[PDB]
């Protein structure tokens, strides 16, 4: 269930990203890099939850 | 607010606001400010007889809006 | 109307009165140019203004 | 044959900051207050300027984000770094805010709040209220409503201080 708050978060980021890219087309690279950074940071939490699930499923 | 629905443009709204603001000015200063709102412009076309046919494309005064 | 060209006299000094022009394009053309400036790297001086 | 453009005779251009540039901490805002192709302040350094836009009030300080504001009949306050406040009243116009530290407020009419009087506004408001009932048609009603709103804003500005 933790992943529910992870995937949604990713969407949020990308959501805002599009809006930003709409009003600053010439600053797309930095926005995309920051969006990737945020996605990886959230994926860290996702992997923590996944590791707990695997520990409780395979042991 | 409600003037847009009636077709009144933004420029006429500005003119009305300025005229009201000038009307709210003190007696002493108004002599200057009133010179920036008094309508003194007209539209004319020369006819065959020479008379300056006046046009009604746009109202001149605010009360005519 | 495609545009509205205003031609007047510019008073540079007491003895110099040149002729100057103000060009006022149609709302559609102005919108197109504004969008191009906002999106494309061209018209870099109006980028912030258009956006 | 190539006619000039009237903008070539004006050398006080607008400085727009580039996207990929370092940030600067500014302590003053260059204000440019204009009425009918006439300025009252020429790039005056001020601490802040308060302008009443359509959506609501805006308090502009140095470094404010690039923006366009459609003003409404209302007071406009200018506070200098010294600690002195100067209050005007505007009937309409636009305010262009630049991230480089400039604010150009172009109004159709910008007059000192002191120049305005109270009793004059009250009597004009009463006359407009009386004429509203006798409005010829919908357009006259809207025009009278516009005038009444302007007068009410003026009276509120005066009574505030």
């Amino acid at each position: 269930i933790a992943l529910a708050g992870v995937g949604l978060g990713i969407g949020t980021i990308f959501g805002n990203l599009l809006v930003a890219c709409a009003r600053q087309p010439n600053l797309t690279k930095m926005l995309f890099n920051y969006a990737i950074l945020g996605f990886a940071l959230t994926e860290a939490i996702g992997l923590f939850a996944l590791m707990l699930a695997f520990l409780m499923l395979f042991s | 607010s409600s003037w847009r629905d009636h077709g009144i443009s933004y420029l006429k709204y500005l003119n009305v606001c300025t005229e009201t603001l000038h009307s709210t000015v003190k007696e002493s200063r108004r002599a200057k400010y009133e010179r920036w709102s008094k309508p003194c412009y007209t539209a004319q076309r020369p006819d065959g007889a020479g008379g300056q046919e006046t046009i009604d494309k746009v109202p001149i005064h605010t009360k005519d809006y | 109307a495609d545009r509205y060209q205003v031609i007047f006299n510019r008073f540079v000094s007491a003895g110099v009165q040149r002729n100057a022009v103000y060009n006022i394009p149609s709302y559609e053309k102005w919108k197109e140019d504004l969008a191009d400036a906002a999106s494309s790297d061209n018209q870099k001086n109006r980028y912030l203004f258009a956006n | 044959h190539d006619l000039p453009e009237g903008f070539e005779f004006m050398e006080h251009k607008v400085v727009n900051k580039d996207i990929h540039a370092p940030h600067e901490n500014l302590e003053t805002l260059r204000l440019t207050l204009t009425r009918q192709d006439e300025f009252l302040l020429r790039e005056e350094p001020v601490k802040c300027v308060t302008v009443t836009g359509t959506n609501g009030e805006y308090g502009i300080y140095p470094g404010h984000a690039y923006k366009i504001v459609q003003l409404n009949p209302s007071p406009l306050t200018v506070e200098y770094t010294d600690g002195t406040t100067k209050k005007y009243f505007v009937s309409g116009g636009f305010a262009h805010i630049n991230n480089e530290g400039s604010c150009d407020v172009n109004t159709v009419e910008c007059t000192l709040l002191d120049d305005l009087d109270l009793a004059i506004a009250e009597k004009e408001l009463a006359a407009q209220q009386a004429a509203l009932g006798s409005a010829k048609d919908d357009k006259a009603k809207s025009v009278v409503e516009i005038r009444i709103s302007v007068i009410e804003a003026v009276i509120a500005a005066l009574k505030h201080h």
